[PDB]
């Protein structure tokens, strides 16, 4: 209008790299496990592990470096959990096509490694006990610096380090609250929390001796039906072995439960971290778009292709906006007295690049964004402080609320989870968690495999979690249950997709079927589908954008596959800290 | 089935028994772990090469001859075992 | 103060009986916020008030109880801020929103709160 | 015997053991240990004390020349 007025970069559409998920998208029924296939496994215990890991990631400064490269598999083998069972762990895993026996991890891999993992989980357990209870000297203590627990600390001569913390914990636990599975659940289906236990009100006080106040503040009161914990002997907490034995004295699932619990009260009471988190998240700033629990990067929710299309559209619009901004009457007349240095350097450099970019052609129009993102960041000062396409993993405001092993949201299905490792402070050298540009660049370096296993571990690959798995989460069904009455006490919403490269390609194969748009909508994606995997989605145009995201993630997974299998072999090559110099002399000798 | 952590099965009273039979009167508390590690080392070397004999023998049962051969090669020839 | 919860009992009776899918329908933008770093988003709080009132205004232990649900809610275990908030602080929030619906319904709570009739006067 | 089994786990799986072998293992062990401590006492006595300390142990081990 005035000077083709600066098109307002509305935060709603033009965020930082950080959108939200709002968790109410599937208000319509989407419960069908049509995505089921042979390469799906019921894992009742995963998301618990997930919270474990994400917590550990956000608290890197608190934790040992050996903790920093831990993986899902570490915990599986170390904690003795096998997938398959809707009821916990399918004890043992069958091997090959048929198996009368089951793999029985020790009978399946080198045992020192299993021992090694177990020691890690004992170490983390002890460390968590410390962080919960070494709080008498809160946060800063005589041994202030570093994680509170070390290898020698567990390998110390106390021989029963677990004793006193266990004592402290069984003291504070009864009042700190219990999980359902460690609650003495009601046999009496009458002392539901909602009603009460017994009728303490023998009778209502109808004949008030004070008729002047017929109102009664004691109409009908009861005895209270608080949930109870188990008996102490029925409390696995009261099993003496952990004092010396450590965490490996239980049923596996119970171990899981106690770990989740230890995380629970650590977050609720480890006053150092407990204040630290609130300092970090409830400082003097709110989300750029509005306060919300769960958020992801932009390309994670939309994909590289659509986000770069929309952000090229954004780039063109905002470049025109800047050109408007400089030669603007009030702006010009306030420029000569120099309002802001950014309002000077930005304007001059944006003019030079308008000259050099009107030279750039429309085919170069798309490329100029990705070539000039380096100089483009300093442009966004008066604009959003962070790019609509920026690095999420540099924000102390989008730090607590962030979930990262999310890998994709898909309509009528749910969400796709990729626990890979820590990406905060430490573990950034090849951290897969980064800005879309340099992320895809690193992917490029590993499709052409410029960097390999030796380079991979030379560049902090040992502090890089070696292995992985792949999971899908059914948000629609669980949210529907929650908003519809809590049918669950032990129902499952996590399923496994692929643990390794071979299964990775298997599932890529299987998912390309889903990405096949419903040509069966004009029928008359594979055969034998109503039996083992519902490849043909129900015939409609609902999945069009769903399949766009599906193709996008297929792309993502192909891109990942290179580096993922590269780690998969780097570990095999370089599991042990070894003077690989002689290993390279192997090649130079040949 | 797995095994672990019997290095603690070497008790302090046994340790100080050995020390006494060695003619030592007074002992640091730090000695025990030191000893356990050193013993770990010794035992590892000896078992290692003993096994080495075992496999090249294509057997699946460690024999006392393999054991004696190993410590004799080390330099502590043990008599009394053929 | 005891009565204060009584019509708050009444007040929340209204709303949880009032909306149809309050976990996706509810509105408290009459008192959006007094003076706050407005950390808990609405639908989070919709659950809790749904959970608080599905207990009801027990004025005894609910804040203890919902923590357990937050300890146990599959969707709500996912927040960590929901955990480093003990029922003590949960009061601060919970009362606030009690007050928020209170102030939203301050023209609607007393609509069925403070009138009692007697035998011999037409009302 | 259990320590024997644990350590030997590492190199090959599912090994069997002569009990006689177990014995031979031990005698070798304790004799070696004995020589170790007696030298350790030599260290301590030359060091003008009567309580043994690990530095003596390690220094003797340095002397004999096992690295």
């Amino acid at each position: 209008a005035h000077e083709q007025v600066e098109p307002a970069l509305i935060p709603s559409n033009w965020t930082s790299v950080i959108p939200l998920l709002t968790s109410d998208f599937k208000n319509q029924y989407s419960v069908i496990s049509r995505l089921k296939n042979p390469n799906m496994k019921p894992v009742p215990y995963a998301g618990d592990i997930i919270k474990l890991m994400a917590f550990i990631n956000k608290f890197s400064s608190f934790f040992h470096s050996d903790l920093q490269n831990l993986s899902f598999q570490d915990f599986e083998v170390g904690l003795d959990l096998y997938p398959g069972d809707p009821n916990g762990s399918a004890a043992g895993i069958v091997k090959g096509p048929e198996d009368t026996s089951l793999l029985l991890y020790p009978d399946f891999m080198a045992i020192k490694d299993i021992v090694y993992c177990q020691d890690k989980m004992n170490l983390l357990f002890l460390s968590l006990l410390d962080l919960t209870f070494t709080e008498n000297f809160d946060g800063k203590s005589a041994k202030k610096k570093g994680p509170l627990t070390t290898w020698e600390n567990l390998k110390s001569s106390s021989k029963k380090v677990f004793s006193n913390p266990l004592y402290r914990l069984r003291l504070v636990a009864r009042e700190w609250g219990y999980p359902r599975e460690w609650r003495q659940q009601l046999p009496s289906d009458q002392d539901i929390s909602k009603p009460k236990t017994a009728l303490f009100e023998q009778d209502e006080q109808t004949p008030v001796v004070d008729p002047s106040h017929p109102e009664i503040l004691t109409p009908n009161i009861y005895t209270w039906n608080a949930n109870e914990p188990l008996p102490l002997e029925s409390n696995p907490l009261y099993n003496r072995e952990m004092d010396k034995n450590g965490i490996l004295a239980l049923k596996p699932m119970d171990r899981v439960v106690l770990l989740r619990a230890l995380t629970d009260w650590c977050a609720s009471h480890s006053s150092a971290i407990h204040d630290e988190i609130y300092k970090l998240t409830h400082g003097k700033k709110d989300p750029v778009f509005g306060i919300q629990t769960q958020q992801v990067p932009r390309y994670t929710i939309e994909g590289v292709d659509n986000t770069i299309n929309q952000f090229k559209k954004l780039c063109s619009l905002i470049q025109s906006r800047y050109e408007i901004r400089s030669k603007k009457k009030h702006f010009v007349k306030q420029l000569k007295e120099g309002k802001k240095p950014d309002l000077s350097r930005k304007l001059e450099i944006l003019k030079e690049i308008k000259a050099e970019l009107k030279n750039a052609v429309k085919s170069e129009k798309d490329e100029l964004l990705f070539s000039l993102y380096d100089k483009w960041v300093p442009l966004f000062e008066g604009e959003l402080p962070d790019q609509p396409l920026a690095n999420p993993f540099s924000e102390r405001l989008y730090k607590l609320r962030l979930q990262e092993f999310f890998l994709g949201r898909v309509p009528h299905i749910g969400d796709f989870y990729m626990p890979r490792l820590h990406s905060y402070g430490d573990s950034l050298e090849m951290s897969t968690f980064t800005d879309l540009r340099n992320l895809q660049a690193l992917l490029s370096k590993f499709k052409n495999n410029e960097y390999n296993a030796f380079t991979l571990f030379e560049n902090d690959g040992q502090s890089m979690s070696a292995q992985f798995k792949l999971f899908y989460h059914d948000t629609p069904s669980l949210a529907h249950d929650v908003a519809r009455g809590r049918n669950t006490s032990g129902k499952v919403y996590w399923y496994e997709l692929c643990h390794d490269s071979a299964t990775l390609l298997e599932f890529l194969e299987f998912l390309d079927y889903k990405i096949v748009k419903p040509q069966d909508e004009k029928k008359e994606t594979t055969d034998n589908n109503p039996s083992i995997n519902t490849n043909p989605l129900p015939k409609d145009a609902k999945y069009n954008t769903a399949r766009k995201k599906l193709q996008i993630l297929k792309e993502f997974l192909s891109d990942y596959y290179f580096i993922l299998r590269q780690f998969e072999q780097m570990k095999v090559q370089f599991a042990d800290m070894k003077p690989g110099k002689r290993q390279l002399r192997r090649i130079q000798r040949q | 089935k797995v095994l672990r952590d019997n290095i603690q099965g070497i008790t302090k009273p046994a340790i100080r028994r050995l020390a006494r039979r060695g003619g030592v009167k007074r002992i640091s508390g730090l000695i025990y772990e030191e000893t356990r590690g050193v013993l770990k080392v010794f035992l590892e070397n000896v078992i290692r090469d003993a096994v080495t004999y075992t496999e090249h023998a294509k057997r699946k049962t460690v024999t006392a001859m393999d054991v004696v051969y190993a410590l004799k090669r080390q330099g502590r020839t043990l008599y009394g075992f053929g | 103060k005891i009565k204060r919860v009584k019509m708050q009992q009444e007040a929340l009776r209204r709303k949880l009986s009032e909306y149809k899918n309050p976990f996706f329908d509810l509105k408290l933008k009459h008192p959006p916020s007094s003076n706050n770093k407005r950390t808990y988003s609405e639908e989070e709080d919709r659950f809790i008030l749904l959970m608080l009132f599905k207990y009801g205004l027990d004025r005894d232990d609910v804040y203890e109880l919902v923590r357990d649900e937050i300890r146990d809610c599959p969707l709500f275990e996912l927040d960590f801020y929901f955990r480093s908030r003990t029922p003590v602080e949960l009061a601060r929030r919970g009362n606030t929103l009690l007050q928020c619906l209170e102030k939203e319904f301050n023209a609607g709570i007393v609509l069925d709160d403070a009138t009692k009739d007697r035998m011999k006067k037409e009302d | 015997q259990r320590l024997v089994r644990e350590i030997a786990q590492d190199f090959k799986t599912d090994l069997r053991f002569q009990s006689s072998a177990v014995m031979a293992l031990q005698e070798a062990s304790e004799a070696y240990l004995v020589a170790l401590f007696e030298d350790t006492n030599l260290c301590a006595i030359h060091a003008k004390r009567v309580t043994i300390m690990p530095k003596d142990i390690q220094l003797a081990r340095r002397i004999r020349g096992e690295r």
